[PDB]
């Protein structure tokens, strides 16, 4: 079972650089390249680089020569990606790719956030009713910063009928709600927990809607 | 005994006659063996493909009898298989 | 007037001389990346 | 460098029909082009490669076809789940390029939003916050329209919004309108109400909260 | 060194066979039969063998589509006076348009007269093939720094090109196409078989790869050959044909920043490969041919292409070639030059102008030996220039020629020597003329569609330095369905093309450059009889008069500097510059040249230079006058006339 692993985000001030870690596992890490590409929030894939592992060939061939610096570590099956002089213009999603070419897997992603702000983990608040055949309850993930979130319900056994809505920006933290719903007989008879997983403060938040009195 | 022999790791000076099996005679395996006026036990594919090779070099051996051995030697080495060698006993002889 | 191509000098003599061993070079050759 | 140059960056079908994504390169590429899937919050994954092979897995739904400038993604018998953003992939040259990306869109009926509205939490209103949450869930089309009232009267600012993309099982919009404000100015009032239209319902539904 | 029988079992049969060796290593003194014996491991048990087969990388993919191959080389004409590369007369053929052929068997002779080592004893070959030693010819090639080489060996018979990459560790990726007839195939080893070997087969060619498992995986992350069409090409084309592809990729590549530090890409190494298949096609249509003949028109065009394709695989890389060069054909080409009158070549056919134009730069390689060969490429295009519509985009047809005749022209540029001057200034100014504000329409886009018409234009050898990149984005085709990077990327390329730094093949030839203070300042040359014209917004020229068009409250100026007989002064003219007079006594009609030699300019107050044109005879001056190229609407163009005298003059009116 071939896995890519990413960091979930990174914060670093401007001028500074970053690590950018792509841990891979289920294969011989050294038979395969592994590629680095680059996508704004909607906005398009543009490919980074690519480094030959266990000879550590480095090949990067776009405008991202001076920003881009590819390294490898066979023991720990690791490659690495260092930006260089950061900017806000360099803020966006990092994905390591594995090179069969075509790109067979990919990581889950590695958003990159440049601003001088801290990383404030979010105060998550339950959202319950004050019938119908179904109740609806929500999740409300306020005041954090930098992104992403990673809103799951009943550690994932609740996939159905969930909705996790864009964070949106203010005051230079980011706020966010997520909606379950799920039969009206089943809650409160079984209890219906958020977990909220915050990489960059590295928390993981459970809260258990519950009916207000 | 068995002339199905078993290949083991003599030059080609002191060699006078070579026999080579056909695709049944062992199984499939491709064995050849070489005498001096002694019996050596030898590696068949490898011992056809020399023979074939020497001849299209030397294109001016087109007598009837070496003409005819040529074309031979390509339709026995086509015979064997080297897929059929598949996990089996390549020791089954010795 | 007019514009015409400004006058050349003849060819040289062709040498059909020189014994194809002078044209090419000892006709044996080491292949650079074996 | 080469453009792999997605013309079309939306595209909208019916569940029954199917599609064709177009990928124009500007040179020759030969068949070395891959096609990658990137469904709303994930990570791209590979679905062909050679501009015609079908990687281990996914359904034989998707096919490719092409050779040189003009290259298409085939998508037969479309489904809620295949939501996502087609990027097409030239690996023949360096740099390595890709597409635009092709927004696949899904047609269905429409929908009324299940609307429903959340009062400020007793904790967060004890953190010194009060935000009234209202969930507008399962309509379509994505035109709606959220109009907050407090005391009959309307509130105009500290009202954000949000909208999900089509979802994978039933192909429906969903949106979320965040109002927030100070506790005293929670306190100060005591009715708030989410008011919706759409154009399934001409009367605004309407929810509320004391 | 003695005789071996042979018994072996046919269907049931004791059957023998008796092979001699006495004889037979007489017959054939290249025959080793013991170095083979000794390289077959007669002794290998079958685990060593096996173990040997399954390191093999093996073609799943194991088919081919079905290919007609096209007839290359044509039936001997009515007649034809059959030539012998080994004993090159004169005077056998007369003219041109005497039929003529060359027969193959003495031919091949000379193109693979170098003998070596096929197949290396490396590691990957030494489990496939028996050690080959034959008479060949090679393409070999390195790139990163010696780091990643290829080259292609091959003969008569087959083709076969080898990569091999050195990761900065010890480990050398080595993989090895070949391509030729099944049949005349090369030797194979052990248990191998070719159709476990082979990539792509149609009648009696075939594509086979050569590598191992390993080594296949590490050049599939960067290396996907289209081993399918790469074996179409290499079969339905011809021998020339084939090789004007190849030359095309590496031209448009070359004016790019492709070659500068080429990259280990699909696209790069393929192409490695499409080179050798260049010169292979060539020396396979003549060996394949037999003992018969090969006509003279067939060698011309088809040596034509590997000499120039020659040519731009050593400015991009780093190439050798040895093996493809028959100096009898190169006598033979040599003693018909003789024959042609050099001034009056481009009042033949084109037909045999262009035939003219290919004996002459395979004839005479490696230019600075006989310098008059100018003069005939300079004869085609006046009487080019003299036919064509003034300001069109150059036909397809005369596109071609141009591109045959060029080539001689490009190579004396290289030289930092004169070569003749005269006669090349001319060859550049008529190329200035031709390039308008069409021409550089078609050819960007025909650099965005990759097309013929990017290949060659008369502008690249123009003496026109004033055009920028926004200068051609303005000429550039401005179609919506057209790609908008390739027709930008064709403007970075089409401008890398003329840039006169770091490619040597623009200027430093004429003796009026070195009257100029600043060379980025300089905007066009107009080299005429006695005078060449310095057209800049540099002021300090040491001409001998300095004329200053009104310019504009903009744009930084435009001087008009006459050099008299190409000898500079001791400093610049001191003074307000001169005006340019003007003229309206002057009638539309008329009936005598009392225009040639001179030079008429078309320039924008804003824009700048906009339309050349030289008049060369009557039928130019005709075309200016009758036409409407003088058109006054336009108070922002003018039109300026350069004489012989040195004197310029503006044309304000018409009677």
């Amino acid at each position: 079972e071939v896995k890519l692993q990413q960091s979930g985000a990174e914060l670093v001030m401007p001028g500074a650089s970053v690590k950018m870690s792509c841990k891979a596992s289920g294969y011989t890490f050294t038979d395969y390249w592994m590629h680095w590409v680059k996508q704004r929030p909607g906005q398009g894939l543009e490919w980074i680089g690519a480094i030959d592992t266990s000879d550590s060939y480095t090949s990067y061939n776009q405008k991202f020569k001076g920003k881009a610096t590819l390294t490898v570590d066979e023991s720990s099956s690791t490659a690495y990606m260092q930006l260089s002089s950061l900017t806000s213009e360099d803020s966006a999603v990092y994905y390591c790719a594995r090179g069969l070419l075509p790109f067979d897997y990919w990581g889950q992603g590695t958003t990159l956030t440049v601003s001088s702000a801290k990383t404030t983990p979010p105060s998550v608040y339950p959202l319950a009713p004050g019938t119908n055949s179904m109740v609806t309850l929500g999740c409300l993930v306020k005041g954090y910063f930098p992104e992403p979130v990673t809103v799951t319900w009943n550690s994932g056994s609740l996939s159905s009928g969930v909705h996790t809505f864009p964070a949106v920006l203010q005051s230079d933290l980011y706020t966010l709600s997520s909606s379950v719903t799920v039969p009206s007989s089943t809650w409160p008879s079984e209890t219906v927990t958020c977990n909220v997983a915050h990489p960059a403060s590295s928390t993981k938040v459970d809260k258990k809607i519950v009916p207000r009195d | 005994a068995y002339p199905c022999c078993h290949v083991t790791q003599l030059a080609l000076e002191n060699i006078s006659d070579i026999y080579l099996v056909s695709n049944q005679t062992c199984d499939g395996f491709s064995l050849a063996s070489l005498n001096s006026p002694i019996s050596r036990c030898a590696n068949g594919l490898n011992v056809v493909s020399f023979f074939i090779s020497i001849l299209k070099r030397s294109s001016s051996a087109l007598t009837g009898h070496l003409r005819e051995l040529l074309t031979t030697l390509e339709t026995l080495y086509g015979s064997f298989s080297v897929e059929d060698l598949f996990g089996a006993n390549l020791n089954r002889y010795a | 007037p007019n514009v015409e191509v400004w006058p050349v000098d003849p060819p040289p003599p062709v040498n059909f001389n020189k014994t194809a061993e002078q044209e090419y070079g000892d006709k044996e050759v080491k292949l650079p990346h074996w | 460098d080469i453009v792999m140059t997605q013309s079309q960056k939306f595209m909208s079908t019916s569940v029954g029909d199917r599609v064709s994504v177009t990928c124009k390169a500007s040179q020759n590429v030969g068949t070395n082009v891959a096609w990658y899937q990137q469904k709303p919050g994930q990570s791209p994954k590979a679905l062909i490669y050679s501009a015609s092979y079908r990687y281990s897995g996914v359904p034989d739904r998707f096919t490719g076809s092409g050779s040189g400038t003009d290259f298409t993604l085939t998508i037969s018998n479309v489904q809620s789940e295949d939501l996502a953003k087609y990027f097409c992939q030239q690996y023949n040259s360096y740099p390595y390029t890709f597409g635009g990306g092709t927004k696949l869109e899904i047609k269905r009926a429409d929908a009324a939003p299940t609307v429903s509205i959340f009062p400020p939490s007793s904790e967060q209103l004890t953190s010194g916050g009060a935000s009234v949450v209202c969930f507008l869930n399962n309509f379509y089309p994505k035109d709606i329209n959220v109009k907050w009232k407090i005391d009959g009267s309307e509130r105009q600012n500290g009202v954000l919004n949000s909208w999900t993309d089509q979802d994978s099982k039933d192909s429906t919009y969903s949106m979320s309108s965040t109002l927030t404000l100070t506790k005293d100015e929670y306190e100060r009032h005591n009715s708030y109400t989410c008011e919706a239209t759409h154009k399934t319902s001409t009367s605004p539904i309407v929810k509320s909260f004391n | 060194l003695s005789e071996v029988k042979l018994h072996l079992d046919i269907e049931g049969h004791a059957s023998h066979y008796t092979i001699p060796w006495t004889e037979l290593m007489a017959k054939v003194p290249g025959l080793s039969p013991e170095a083979l014996w000794r390289e077959a491991n007669v002794t290998e048990d079958l685990a060593s063998m096996l173990n040997r087969y399954k390191l093999i990388y093996k073609t799943s993919g194991t088919l081919g589509i079905a290919l007609a191959e096209p007839v290359d080389i044509p039936a001997v004409s009515e007649g034809s006076m059959q030539v012998d590369a080994s004993k090159v007369h004169p005077g056998v053929i007369s003219g041109l348009n005497s039929p003529a052929c060359m027969l193959s068997a003495p031919l091949e002779k000379q193109l693979f007269y170098y003998i070596g080592t096929m197949l290396p004893n490396t590691r990957p070959h030494s489990y496939v093939f028996y050690q080959l030693r034959c008479h060949l010819s090679y393409v070999a090639l390195s790139i990163n720094g010696d780091k990643f080489q290829y080259t292609g060996a091959m003969t008569s018979k087959f083709l076969m090109g080898t990569y091999k990459r050195v990761t900065e560790k010890g480990d050398e990726h080595v993989l090895s196409l070949v391509f030729g007839k099944t049949k005349d195939l090369p030797d194979l080893r052990g248990p191998f078989s070719y159709p476990s070997l082979t990539s792509a087969q149609s009648g009696d060619y075939s594509l086979v790869i050569v590598t191992t498992f390993v080594h296949y995986a590490n050049f599939h992350n960067y290396f996907v050959p289209n081993l399918k069409d790469m074996f179409s090409r290499a079969v339905t084309m011809t021998a020339a044909s084939y090789a004007r592809y190849v030359l095309q990729k590496l031209v448009l590549l070359e004016m790019k920043g492709g070659c500068r530090e080429p990259e280990l890409d699909t696209e790069t190494l393929t192409t490695m490969f499409e080179v050798s298949v260049a010169f292979f096609k060539v020396g396979h249509a003549v060996g394949e041919t037999g003992n018969g003949c090969v006509d003279l028109r067939w060698l011309a065009k088809s040596f034509f292409e590997l000499t120039v394709l020659k040519d731009i695989i050593g400015i991009c890389y780093g190439a050798t070639v040895k093996g493809m060069q028959s100096y009898g054909l190169e006598r033979l080409a040599a003693m018909l030059m003789a024959t042609v009158k050099m001034e009056e070549l481009g009042h033949l056919t084109t037909e045999k102008q262009e035939y003219a134009l290919r004996l002459a730069t395979v004839g005479y390689p490696k230019a600075g030996v006989y310098s008059g060969l100018i003069g005939g490429a300079t004869s085609v295009l006046l009487s080019a220039y003299n036919r064509h519509p003034l300001f069109q985009p150059l036909h397809t047809v005369m596109r071609e020629t141009l591109f045959i005749g060029s080539h001689v022209v490009l190579r004396e540029l290289r030289l930092n020597v004169t070569t003749q001057g005269p006669n090349l200034a001319l060859y550049q100014l008529l190329s200035t003329a031709l390039c308008s504000a069409l021409e550089i329409g078609e050819v960007l886009r025909g650099l965005a569609l990759g097309t013929e018409s990017g290949l060659f234009s008369p502008c690249y050898l123009s003496l026109r330095f004033d055009l920028t990149r926004d200068k051609l984005l303005s000429m550039a085709p401005q179609e919506a369905t057209l790609d908008q990077a390739a027709v930008s990327n064709a403007v970075d390329g089409f401008l890398g093309r003329l840039s006169l730094e770091r490619e040597d093949r623009d200027a430093w030839h004429l003796p009026a450059y070195k009257c100029v203070d600043r060379l980025d300042k300089v905007l066009m040359i107009i080299p005429l009889i006695n005078v060449t014209f310095i057209i800049s917004s540099d002021r300090e020229v040491r001409g001998s008069a300095l004329y200053e068009a009104s310019t504009t409250y903009l744009s930084s100026s435009l001087f008009l500097s006459p050099v008299i007989m190409n000898k500079c002064s001791q400093g610049a003219v001191a003074g307000e510059p001169r005006q340019i007079p003007k003229i309206q006594n002057f009638t539309r009609t008329q009936k005598s040249c009392i225009f040639c030699g001179f030079a008429l300019l078309s320039y924008d107050e804003k824009e700048g230079l906009e339309t050349t044109t030289y008049i060369t005879s009557q039928e130019v001056q005709n075309s200016i006058l009758s036409s409407n190229y003088f058109d006054f609407d336009n108070l922002h163009v003018h039109y300026l006339l350069l004489t012989t005298n040195g004197t310029v003059m503006e044309i304000a009116g018409l009677y």
